[PDB]
């Protein structure tokens, strides 16, 4: 759903977007900081990252309130970097390409 | 209006005066004394064409 | 656009007493063969005749005939204006004028003078030029998305005018009335309204800033084309 | 010089549906996407000699909320339509006890008739449109984003949360193309929402004035 | 009013210029034989602005040689050196053929700051 | 066709207006400062060249062969004297779109001769 | 090159040349030529790029990008170029010439300010005049954009200098109307953000 989004968004394929944090850079520090073995199998749970970045995204909040025009208004405030994140710390990325523990 | 008018802004007056009545006002009343002060070539119908309208304005 | 003048090659007025005979040699073929049956008033005619000279060139670049110039003619100024001409087979592309009812030499010098600047054969008027090309560029190309879900850029044509009728070209058959744009931004705020022209003002900012390749985070063209759309008009900054 | 003009009617027909089921009239998806061809077969291919004459284009939809609440949509055959036309409206309009209308000209409208349509604006909101404006759709252009009239609920429930006045928020014209397009007028808040690079999603409201 | 400048005249393919003249200027101090009688001679003329127009120049003599290919083989005057097209300020650059123009510029108007002995009678 | 010349009146030497005789049908030169009348030999009273099909050979004067900065060229010789020299330019006049076309004339005095290729 | 700028020049003297869709005959010979002269500078700047050492202090500080470009290599190696004046070649200031040195309507590449000489080399005397107009003309345009940049400015300022970020997270101006619901559309300040890539879109 979120690739739709993004293709509606984006009418020409340019992926080149501006967001704050850098979750590629992050993770990579990541990885060097806990010193990530690429090689062997990690520990972290698939679920774990789904309900670790389900839980992250509610968290970043640019617009306040539990109002249904303040939910819709932080959905779209946030839209373009949740996908990104989504897109980002998958399940299966953070499985086989990054080995984050 | 129809073809293009040819004028001349003299000095000390604040309106534009057609240059066939400055040659009159010269002492060249003739078309064909204007035009041959003007036109050196007769055999250009080009030139005379576009003098023509100047003429008609000063009749 | 394309006025008379355009495809227009010489224009003159004779004076032609009689159609029957008339006065140049090489128009007795086509004007007996419609003075043969009576089409018109013969007797309405003026002697005064405005023969026009086309040009085979500005004809087919245009993909024009007499049937249109003469409907044309015959509909801006009716039946008072009869106008004949010949078939598209002759080495020289000529047709015939004649008042029907100032002098009258004068009236078919002006209304000359008139038809050869207002009188439009085709197109729209205030567009003066347009060219068709490829864009080799995505951002002019159409991209569209495969059914395999891939970015495709379809290079086709597109054209490229040096006036603006956005409000008549957007209605025009086999013109796409989503994409078609301006960057004149008042005509766009007179035709698809304050948000069109906000998005217009952003875009055209965004290329005068970009062009040079630099680059400028987009809040702040945001914030610009806000300021200038916040009240329902363009507010300029003066 | 005929099926170009039974082109353009079609296109307008095509646009007059689209734009009342924007307003939220109840139209047939039959009707929404009617091809030429269909509109050959239902109204004519020969306008210019009398089939079909404009004033058997005419439209007259109903609201989805409420059935009494219609709308007519008249196709003038004089270019310039005069006072006494609008008149002419007005009393079939009270005859039939419909509300609203609007009025597809076709080289546009005189003064008085323009006044008319001002003045008794309590009584009858009926609008005028030109063909020309009405042969394409200006919500399908890229440039025009999603608007959304907001009801009046939804405008206190706005005001409400972020805290404003209504000469607070951005404005827009009521004369606007997309103002008139969804018909709405001063003190009503329309909602836009747009595709933003930065955001995703943006929600903006205008004020219409 | 007219600004001019002087040219050397060329014959056919030649200039007026013999080495007589130079013989003569070199001696210049002596036989008094000036710049005047240069121009006096029908050796140098002074060509305005709108005289050039009609004017076809040789930049050099060596323009003046027949060629393989002739450009123009009807050349009227020559320059006696193209470095005079130069003024005061620029004429102080060496090598200026060699720069970019916008730096010769700034060295046209940086010459005027430039630190010297303005005046031998500076003292009073 | 060709253009059309203005003529004068022969005792006022003004320029001769176009009239129509209704009587014998028939086209007349008349000026409108004497009462002078006279028999069109013509028949047409205006012509306008929108395509400007000007033959600028006629513009061209053989004293511009006496130009020393304008080229000259031994390869055309001179159809009407032989002469080998000749110089060329092109036409440099406004109107004139295909601009690029050389005229060349001839350097032989007295002869003048003037041509395209 | 030159030959090259030669055979165009013919061709179009004896009317061996057509123009191209959307130009006049005029714009279609100057477009063949500026390429040519174009295409000659390009490969000469490309020669002289190439016989550039490890060693070259120009090379040194163009790949360092600490100044200078492969461009001023080139106009110092192999050749300066063609001056522009308003973005055409040097204009027939004279009577159909650019200058008395010239014969009448000559479009070779010298007599319309080609440098062929590179600034090592050192530019003819009419080379030499060219480039000082080509080099005027950016002299000029620097003197003259500031006025109606700063004027554009100021404009600018104070057109929006009272916007600004309220504590409810509202952009507003003095007028307190709202001119975006959130700053950028997604309440971020510019410092922080950065350049990233959709995964999922291409
Ligand atoms: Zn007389
Ligand atoms: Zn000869």
């Amino acid at each position: 759903e979120d690739r739709e989004v993004l293709r509606v968004i984006f009418p020409t394929g340019d992926s080149k977007v501006v967001l704050p944090c850098n979750l590629l850079r992050m993770i990579w520090n990541a990885q060097k900081i806990f010193h990530i073995n690429p090689r062997l199998p990690s520990d972290l749970h698939p679920i774990k990252v789904v309900e670790g970045v389900k839980e992250l995204s509610k968290k970043l909040v640019i617009v306040n309130g539990d109002d249904p025009l303040s939910r819709q208004a932080q959905e779209n405030a946030t839209l373009l970097f949740n996908i990104h994140l989504r897109s980002t710390l998958c399940s299966r990325r953070m499985a086989e390409e990054f080995r984050l523990s | 209006a129809i073809g293009q008018r040819i004028v001349a802004t003299l000095p000390y007056i604040k309106q534009e005066v057609p240059i066939i009545i400055v040659f009159r006002a010269l002492g060249f009343v003739s078309d064909r004394d204007i035009l041959e002060h003007i036109i050196y070539d007769f055999e250009d119908p080009e030139m005379m064409e576009m003098v023509k309208p100047s003429l008609d304005e000063a009749f | 656009h394309t006025t008379l003048r355009k495809v227009t090659a010489n224009t003159a007025i004779y004076y032609d007493p009689n159609p029957q005979s008339t006065v140049v040699a090489e128009d007795q073929e086509w004007v007996n063969v419609y003075y043969e049956m009576p089409d018109f008033d013969v007797a309405r005619i003026s002697p005064w005749l405005l023969r026009v000279e086309l040009d085979r060139k500005h004809m087919t670049d245009r993909k024009l005939t007499m049937e249109q110039i003469a409907e044309k003619i015959n509909a801006g100024f009716g039946d008072d204006l009869n106008c004949i001409f010949n078939d598209d087979n002759a080495e020289k592309l000529v047709l015939r004028i004649r008042i029907m009812n100032m002098d009258d030499d004068v009236f078919l010098r002006c209304i000359e003078s008139n038809m050869l600047t207002d009188m439009t054969l085709q197109g729209i008027e205030q567009i003066s030029k347009v060219y068709m090309h490829l864009p080799q560029t995505d951002n002019k190309k159409k991209i569209i998305i495969t059914e395999d879900g891939e970015f495709k850029a379809l290079q086709e044509w597109i054209l490229e005018t040096d006036g603006v009728s956005l409000m008549r070209v957007l209605s025009e058959k086999d013109v796409d009335p989503v994409r078609t744009t301006s960057n004149d931004i008042v005509e766009i705020f007179t035709v698809l309204g304050i948000e069109a022209v906000r998005k217009a003002l952003e875009r055209e900012l965004y290329h005068v800033i970009s062009f040079d390749g630099s680059y400028v985070n987009y809040r702040h063209l945001a914030l610009l084309c806000d300021t200038m759309t916040c009240r329902g008009h363009l507010m300029a900054i003066t | 010089d005929d099926e170009e003009e039974t082109y353009r009617l079609w296109k307008i027909r095509k646009t007059i549906m689209q734009l009342c089921h924007d307003r939220g009239y109840l139209v047939t998806q039959d009707e929404l996407d009617q091809t030429l061809e269909e509109f050959k077969a239902q109204f004519g291919d020969k306008p210019s000699e009398g089939r079909p004459r404009r004033t058997d284009l005419t439209v007259l939809v109903a609201h989805n909320d409420d059935p009494t609440d219609q709308m007519f949509v008249f196709f003038p055959e004089e270019p310039k339509v005069g006072i006494k036309t609008i008149k002419v409206y007005c009393q079939r309009m009270q005859e039939e006890n419909i509300t609203r209308a609007l009025i597809v000209v076709q080289q546009g409208m005189t003064p008085s008739a323009k006044q008319s349509l001002v003045d008794m604006a309590p009584k009858y909101i009926l609008e005028q449109f030109l063909q020309q404006e009405l042969l394409i759709n200006i919500t399908e252009h890229e440039l025009v984003p999603e608007h959304v009239v907001m009801t009046k609920e939804e405008v206190t429930e706005l005001l409400a949360r972020y805290k404003l006045r209504e000469n607070q928020l951005p404005r827009i014209q009521a004369g606007d193309p997309v103002a008139r397009y969804f018909g709405i007028k001063r003190g009503q808040v329309v909602k836009i929402i747009r595709p933003s690079e930065t955001a995703g999603r943006y929600i903006t409201y205008r004020l219409v004035q | 009013g007219r600004i001019c400048r002087p040219l050397l005249i060329v014959e056919k393919q030649k200039l007026l210029l013999k080495k007589r003249h130079i013989d003569q200027l070199k001696e210049r101090e002596y036989n008094n034989y000036s710049w005047q009688d240069l121009v006096a001679s029908g050796v140098v003329e002074y060509i305005d602005t709108l005289e050039e127009e009609t004017v076809m120049l040789a930049m050099t003599p060596d323009d003046l040689q027949e060629k393989e290919v002739a450009y123009c083989s009807t050349y009227t005057h020559c320059e006696i050196h193209p470095s005079m097209i130069l003024g005061v300020c620029a004429s102080i650059i060496p090598f200026p053929d060699h720069n970019q123009s916008p730096r010769n510029t700034y060295q046209s108007a940086m010459g005027k700051q430039a630190m010297g002995v303005y005046i031998t009678n500076f003292h009073v | 066709p060709g253009f059309v010349g203005i003529r004068f009146c022969q005792e006022c030497n003004n320029m001769l207006y176009p009239k129509e005789d209704k009587e014998n049908r028939i086209l007349l030169y008349a000026c409108r400062n004497c009462d002078y009348q006279q028999e069109a030999d013509n028949s047409c009273i205006y012509v306008n060249k929108i395509t400007h099909e000007v033959d600028e050979l006629t513009q061209i004067i053989a004293d511009v062969s006496q130009d020393p900065t304008l080229p000259r060229t031994e390869d055309h010789p001179c159809q009407k004297c032989g002469h080998k020299e000749a110089v060329f330019f092109q036409s440099h006049s406004a109107r004139a779109e295909d601009a690029m076309r050389l005229y060349y004339v001839c350097t032989a005095p007295h002869c003048g001769h003037r041509w395209t290729e | 090159a030159k030959q090259d700028v030669i055979e165009v020049i013919e061709k179009a003297h004896n009317n061996e040349l057509e123009p191209t869709p959307g130009n006049t005959l005029r714009q279609t010979f100057e477009n063949q030529v500026n390429r040519i002269l174009n295409d000659a500078r390009d490969k000469t700047g490309s020669s002289a790029q190439k016989s550039l050492s490890e060693y070259n202090n120009f090379k040194s500080m163009v790949v360092s990008g600490a100044k200078g470009s492969k461009i001023n290599i080139s106009q110092v190696i192999a050749v300066v170029g063609q001056q522009n004046v308003e973005g055409k070649r040097i204009p027939f200031g004279f009577k159909h010439r650019t200058l008395p040195h010239f014969i009448k309507d000559d479009y070779g590449p010298e007599s319309r300010g080609f440098v062929e000489n590179s600034y090592l080399a050192g530019l003819t005397p009419t080379e030499f005049f060219f480039h000082a107009m080509g080099g005027r003309e950016g002299l000029i345009d620097t003197a003259v954009k500031t006025a109606e940049t700063g004027y554009i400015q100021r404009r600018l300022i104070k057109s929006m200098e009272s916007v600004m970020v309220k504590y409810d997270a509202t952009v507003r101006n003095s007028i307190n109307q709202v001119v975006q619901l959130r700053y950028g559309e997604d309440g971020l300040a510019g410092e922080s953000v950065e350049f990233q890539n959709l995964a999922t879109l291409k």
